């Protein structure tokens, strides 16, 4: 999914943290592969020095969703860009909205 | 560790 500008398919978690931290800007975000769950992705956003990371998975039928807390309705999205657009809006259940894309 | 694995809360 190279068409996702914010997707960095060759970086590690550590590399992901350094890129975000380098922005010095809360709300900066990227997507990377998980280094713990093969085949899963990680949506990473900077807040007060820490990188809040949401595992993102594709369904057996093609749609996308983010790890969701217990007792909360999970949302699915046809396109990854759609999931990303949703979480750029205020009050969607992540620590701060996705605000500044850190692009390839 | 600077990475925190969080979950969508809404």
């Amino acid at each position: 999914m190279d068409a996702v500008a914010v997707y960095h398919g060759k970086i590690s978690r550590e590399t992901g943290e350094k890129l975000l931290l380098a922005t010095g800007l809360d709300g900066s975000y990227l997507l990377r592969d998980s280094e713990s769950v093969p085949g899963v992705y990680c949506l990473c956003v900077l807040y007060h020095g820490y990188i809040y990371t949401y595992r993102v998975s594709q369904t057996e039928t093609g749609s996308w969703s983010a790890e969701t807390a217990p007792g909360v309705h999970k949302r699915y999205f046809r396109k990854i860009k759609n999931l990303i657009s949703a979480f750029q809006k205020p009050d969607q259940g992540i620590v701060i909205p996705l605000q500044y894309p850190v692009e390839k | 560790s600077l990475t925190i694995y969080a979950q969508v809360q809404k």
